[PDB]
DNA sequence: TTCTTATAAATAGTT
DNA sequence: AAACTATTTATAAGA
DNA sequence: TCTTATAAATAGTT
DNA sequence: AAACTATTTATAAGA
DNA sequence: TTCTTATAAATAGTT
DNA sequence: AACTATTTATAAGA
């Protein structure tokens, strides 16, 4: 961007909205590419600050989510805290 | 004089009590008869011996209601998560059912 | 990258697997950034080609999906084809 | 009191209730004083006629119940019938 | 009593025990009377300073203990501090 | 078998022990086959004449019992009485 | 039967229910004969693929479950995986 | 004891 | 559920 | 231990 | 709902 | 909401 | 993995 931004909440309401929409599309585009490049299945669920829902899936959403509930082995599970630590080492 | 049903629930409740104590006990010289054996079982965090399945049994009974986001009871937090997962699964199967009832008509 | 690629399945196993790990991290990174910058909750579920689970959620995964199951209003739901179309338009 | 009463269920609803609250405090007072005077641990559990719970403890209730559960020696245990006979012999 | 006693730990072990025994018996008599007069279920557990157990239950102890572990709503829970406050107000 | 036997208590101790070990194994085999064939969760608890415990569970005994205790809806329950009558109908 | 079947999940729902009803009675009948012939207490709990409950017990179910819970001794415990090995090693 | 066999009992397939 | 059978499986005895 | 003078709890009522 | 007080009850100190 | 583009961020192919 | 040359994303202002 014209300027680097830090990853902390955007306080200007207008700006935050413009950013959500633009970065949300960019996220879905990356997810689409990952699903095609590497033959995988992806479901993405996003609730904005007003609790409106936005969603993407490379196949039927409900099937991916059921497959998640049926999974029973340890596996990579990241959260906002986890990813913070990870970047701090790198 | 209590029904075998109540009496089994009481027995499970007491085992639970015993497990939640041994989970938070830092007193190496504890005088509670079951503490030592129980702390030994808990220390089966070695992953893998005395089956961990027995322990997860008790935790399950416990997990039904341990509310603190930070229980020290082996597996509690994990079991609470799997119970939410299961609840999600029912919801998904229901919605899926409805879409097909609608589709088949 | 050193070279532009087409979004088509990567057939070489080593390349596919290296690309997966890398881009999966990149997608989680962007999801993290979107949830912090714009104050939203996000769930991301990925199954790789061998049906192994990788996941990320801003807050508790199950709570977001639960909230998802309660939604009952029309909303943006995108698939691979919708994204291809949006890409072509530009 | 103004009059001596018999230890028998109080029939009048209003009397029973008022007496219940008064004597209950009196019992907790006595348990409080005993715990301090004699340095002991006391748990008191009371269900009323309409099955509401009232509890008193001079220390953590759950620790007292667990020590009780594992107490593995003969000890004094009284019931109502026991106490009746104990006073009958005076 | 032949004199008022303050509510403070009795230092003399013999006197501590003598006081314990009288007041223990007095507490169980009061509890007995409460349960009869007001038709309620009461359990009383007492460990003395040398950790000997003394117990009273109007009806069976295990029964009252089961119901107690099952109770899952608001109920008054009192401690020594709680009783001291109530005493002071007067 | 070489001959048909009547369904009534085996009075010869040795003969009763032999039969028990054999049929116990058959009963467990049948339980195993039903849970695999029909995708179900089964628990079998057996106390023999000398009061020893033998158990089968398709995966975990305590998971079934837990699910048993929480189940609250009319269900087929059969006793020796119920089963005799169904066998006589035939 | 007309044809030997392999012990693997029956995938067709109608056929699975046919075999289930049939084999469940067979199982409950074997359990009954075992209990009478050899004088044991038996409890059997079955959840089918759609989580409906069926149960048998030679006596009161609750009595059997209590006796199980309070048994504190090593004892034979078989699982589907166990019984697989024993059968394979032949 | 463990290990056959002859048979009784169960069940798959099909109505 | 309830009929058939034809086969297979379990198991009382015999080895 | 069993008493006794004296403190404390409390039934009826206000 | 808490307050009064005439009684009844509990119990401290001492045999 | 778009667009423009300077600049930051991601990542394909190389070591 | 670790490193870069290059492609892709996007922040700010119009
Ligand atoms: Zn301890
Ligand atoms: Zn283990
Ligand atoms: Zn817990």
């Amino acid at each position: 961007g014209r300027k680097k931004i830090q990853i902390t909440r955007i306080m200007d309401e207008r700006n935050r909205q413009v950013t959500f929409t633009k970065r949300k599309f960019g996220l879905m585009k990356k997810a689409y590419e990952l699903s095609v490049l590497c033959d995988c299945e992806i479901a993405l669920i996003i609730f904005n600050s007003s609790n409106k829902l936005f969603q993407y899936a490379s196949t039927d959403m409900d099937k991916v989510l059921l497959k998640y509930t049926e999974y029973n082995e340890p596996h990579e599970s990241r959260t906002n805290s986890d990813i913070v630590e990870a970047l701090n080492k790198k | 004089h209590m029904s075998p049903g109540d009496s089994r629930r009481l027995s499970i409740q007491r085992c639970i009590q015993s497990l939640v104590h041994a989970c938070q006990c830092r007193n190496a010289n504890c005088s509670l008869p079951s503490c030592q054996k129980m702390k030994r079982v808990v220390q089966h965090t070695k992953g893998c011996c005395p089956i961990c399945k027995q322990l997860i049994a008790l935790c399950c009974y416990h997990a039904k209601h341990c509310q603190e986001n930070k229980c020290p009871v082996p597996f509690c937090l994990n079991i609470k998560q799997k119970l939410r997962q299961q609840q999600l699964q029912h919801r998904l199967q229901q919605a899926q059912m409805l879409r097909r009832r609608m589709a088949s008509m």
